[PDB]
RNA sequence: GUUAAUGUAGCUUAAUAAAAGCAAAGCACUGAAAAUGCUUAGAUGGAAUUGUCCCAUAAACA
C-alpha cells in the first residue's frame, strides 16, 4: 500500500479587515462616552505630525488588489489566511494536491511534515506544528494511495523563488476549494477555515 | 476575529482626557492609541 | 499520555485597558472552553514611556485542545505570550493538620 | 468536581423547590401531611 | 446632561450592536463547533488506520512552550 | 382562627402564611402563583397564556411584571382572597420588576401582610 | 438505485392533555470572574407509538 503525506500550510493573516458599521457606531458610543467621563499653535505640529503618517508608506490592508493574480506569490492573501497547495502530477491520476511527500512509520507524523517544507517548500520562510495527530486523512484509489493531511502554521514568510515553475497557489478558502476538485480532496476543507 | 478584543470601552476609575494616535512602526503598520496629549502620531524607531 | 503543565499567559499592550479588556476576554473565553484560570495579574508599569502587561493564568491543557486554543487566541489577539508558570486560611490548616497528624 | 457548581441561589432554590414534589422513598413532609390558531398567534 | 433623544440615538445603536454580537457568537460558537468536530474527526480517521502511530503522537510535546505568536 | 406553620426556625422561607403569592421569572416568561398550604395553586397567572400575550408586547419585561400583577390581582379580587403573604429574597426584593409588580397589588388593593392568628 | 447517513433552537426521550425548560449573549456594576438588575435570539423542512417508514438532504457502492 502506498505511503503518503501531506502537509496543511497556513498563514495567519497580516492585517485586520475593516470594521462594519454597527462595529464603527459602537467605536463612537465608546468614544463618546470616554469623552464624558474623562478629566480634562498644537495645530502646526499636529500638521507636521500627521503629515508624517502620509510620507511613510503604509501596510495595505488588502494586496488582492495589487496582486489579483499573483498566487504563487506568498503574500495571496493580507485579509485572511492562506493555505499553500502545489499541484501533484502522477501518472494514475493528476490533479491539484496539497503539498505532498512519502511517509515513512520510522519517521514520525511531525518528522514528516517537516519532510513536506523542506522538500517542496525549499525556503527560509518557517512553519510551526502544535499537534501530533493528523488532520485529515483521505484515500484515492484506482492502486490505492493514502494521504495524511498534517497542518502547519507560517511562522514567517520569508518566501524563496516566489515564482516556481511548480504550480504553488496560495488560497484561503475559496480558490482551494475549486482546484481540490476530488470529492476526498474537497473534504479536505472541513478542518479548514 | 481581532476586532471582538479591539472594540472596548474605558472603564477606569476616573481619568483624563485620551487623543487618538497612530504609533507608525519601521515596516509600515500602524496601531490605533488613545494618548494623554492631543498628539496625532508616533513613529519607532 | 501525558498532561500540559499550568502555564501562564503575558499580556502586554500599549493601553492598559486593552491588555486588561484582552486579559478579561481571554477569561471569558477559557471559561467557556472550560479552562480553568487561577488568577489575573497585573505587573507594575515599565517606567523608562510606560506599558501595562497583565498575567492571565492557564490550568489543564490537552495536545488537540492546545492545537485548537492557540489558533483563537491567535484570531482573537486584536502582544500574546505563553510560558510554564515559574496565606491559608483557617478551615485550610485544620483539614491539613489530621491528615499528618 | 466536573459538574458545575451553583453560582445563584435561584438555580439551586428551582432544583430544590423541584425535589420537593418529586416522590422519595424516605418519609417526607408532604407524605405526612388548533394548528391554525397558533399560526394566527404567530403572525400577531 | 443627555437629552431623552441623545439616549435614544446612543440605545439604538446599542440594539444594533447586541443583535450582531449575539449574531456573532452564535456564528463564532458553530465555528469552534466544526472546528472541534473536524479536528475530533481526524483523529478518529487515522485510529481506523493505525492505532499504534497515535501512540505516540497523543503524547504532549514538552519543547513545544514556551511558544509566543503575534 | 385557621392554623399556620409556626415552625421551620432553621428554614427559610417561613411558612407562616396561608396564602403564599410566588413569582417565578423564567428565562422568557415570567409567571405569578397563589398557592395555598397544600401547595395546589388557587389562582395562577402566567404571561405564556394566549390571551395576556395576544395583547402584551414582550413577554419578559418591567412593565410585563406590572402588567401580570394587576391582572392577577383582578384574579385574586374576584376570586375573594384578599391577603397573601410575599417573601422575595434580598436580591428579589431589591428588582424593580418586583418592586414595580407589588406596587400594582397595593394600588390594587393586594395586601402582602396577612393578619397574626387569633386565639 | 444499492449501503449509509439526517430531519423540534446549543442541549432534552419537553409536549401532543400545551410548541416548554435549560444552556447561551449584551448592558449596568468594577479588582477579575461570578452574582445581581436591565435586556437579546431563535425551531417541529417531518409521519407515525412508546418512556419504522417518510420524502427531502448528502455521502461510500454509485
Amino acid at each position: 500500500w502506498r505511503l503518503s503525506g501531506a502537509l496543511c500550510l497556513q498563514r495567519p493573516p497580516l492585517i485586520t479587515k475593516a470594521l462594519t458599521p454597527l462595529q464603527e457606531e459602537m467605536a463612537g458610543l465608546l468614544q463618546q462616552i470616554e469623552v464624558e467621563r474623562s478629566l480634562y499653535l498644537a495645530q502646526d505640529l499636529e500638521d507636521m505630525w500627521e503629515q508624517a503618517f502620509l510620507q511613510f508608506r503604509p501596510g495595505a490592508r488588502e494586496t488582492e488588489a495589487d496582486k489579483k493574480n499573483d498566487r504563487t506569490s506568498l503574500h495571496r492573501k493580507l485579509d485572511r489566511n492562506l493555505v499553500l497547495l502545489v499541484r501533484e502530477k502522477l501518472g494514475d491520476q493528476d490533479v491539484w494536491m496539497l503539498p505532498q511527500v512519502e511517509w515513512q512509520p520510522g519517521e514520525t507524523l511531525r518528522g514528516t511534515a517537516e519532510r513536506i517544507l523542506a522538500t517542496l517548500s525549499e525556503n527560509n520562510m518557517e512553519a510551526k506544528f502544535l499537534g501530533n495527530a493528523p488532520c485529515g486523512h483521505y484515500k484515492f484509489k484506482f492502486l490505492g494511495v493514502k494521504v495524511f493531511f498534517f497542518k502547519a502554521l507560517l511562522l514567517t514568510g520569508d518566501f524563496v523563488q516566489a515564482g516556481k515553475k511548480s504550480r504553488h497557489v496560495w488560497a484561503s478558502k475559496e480558490e482551494l476549494g475549486d482546484y481540490l476538485q476530488p470529492k476526498y480532496l474537497a473534504q479536505v476543507r472541513r478542518f479548514l477555515l | 476575529d481581532c476586532s471582538r478584543a479591539s472594540l472596548t470601552r474605558l472603564r477606569r476609575q476616573a481619568y483624563a482626557r485620551l487623543y487618538p494616535v497612530l504609533l507608525v512602526k519601521q515596516d509600515g503598520s500602524t496601531i490605533h492609541i488613545r494618548y494623554r496629549e492631543p498628539r496625532r502620531m508616533l513613529a519607532m524607531p | 499520555d501525558y498532561e500540559y503543565g499550568v502555564l501562564n499567559i503575558h499580556l502586554t499592550a500599549y493601553d492598559m485597558s486593552l491588555a486588561e479588556s484582552y486579559a478579561q476576554y481571554v477569561h471569558r473565553l477559557c471559561n467557556r472552553l472550560s479552562i480553568k484560570v487561577e488568577e489575573s495579574y497585573a505587573m507594575p508599569t515599565k517606567t523608562m514611556l510606560t506599558t501595562h502587561e497583565r498575567v492571565v493564568q492557564i490550568s489543564g491543557l490537552s495536545a488537540t485542545f492546545a492545537e485548537i486554543f492557540l489558533e483563537v487566541l491567535q484570531s482573537n489577539l486584536p502582544r500574546l505570550s505563553v510560558r510554564e508558570h515559574t496565606f491559608k486560611a483557617r478551615p485550610e490548616l485544620e483539614e491539613l493538620l489530621a491528615k499528618l497528624n | 468536581e466536573r459538574l458545575e457548581k451553583y453560582r445563584s441561589f435561584e438555580r439551586y432554590r428551582r432544583r430544590a423547590e423541584q425535589e420537593a414534589r418529586a416522590p422519595h422513598w424516605w418519609r417526607t413532609y408532604r407524605e405526612h401531611f388548533r394548528t391554525q390558531k397558533l399560526l394566527e398567534r404567530k403572525h400577531f | 446632561e443627555h437629552s431623552p433623544e441623545e439616549s435614544e440615538r446612543r440605545a439604538l445603536l446599542l440594539k444594533r450592536w447586541a443583535l450582531f454580537k449575539q449574531q456573532e457568537h452564535e456564528m463564532e460558537r458553530d465555528a469552534i463547533r466544526s472546528m472541534l468536530e473536524a479536528q475530533q474527526e481526524a483523529l478518529e480517521e487515522l485510529k481506523l488506520e493505525s492505532a499504534e502511530l497515535y501512540a505516540e503522537a497523543i503524547k504532549r510535546d514538552t519543547s513545544l512552550f514556551p511558544f509566543e505568536k503575534e | 382562627v385557621a392554623r399556620k406553620e409556626r415552625g421551620w426556625a432553621t428554614v427559610w422561607p417561613n411558612r407562616e402564611f396561608w396564602h403564599r403569592l410566588r413569582v417565578v421569572k423564567t428565562q422568557h416568561h415570567v409567571e405569578a402563583f397563589v398557592e395555598h398550604l397544600n401547595g395546589q395553586v388557587v389562582v395562577s397567572a402566567s404571561t405564556r397564556e394566549w390571551a395576556i400575550k395576544k395583547h402584551l408586547y414582550s413577554t419578559r419585561n418591567v412593565v410585563a411584571c406590572e402588567s401580570i400583577g394587576r391582572v392577577l390581582a383582578q384574579r385574586c379580587l374576584e376570586a375573594g382572597i384578599n391577603f397573601m403573604v410575599y417573601q422575595p429574597t434580598p436580591w428579589e426584593a431589591s428588582s424593580d420588576s418586583i418592586k414595580r409588580l407589588q406596587n400594582a397589588m397595593t394600588e390594587s388593593g393586594v395586601m402582602l401582610r396577612e393578619p397574626r392568628r387569633i386565639y
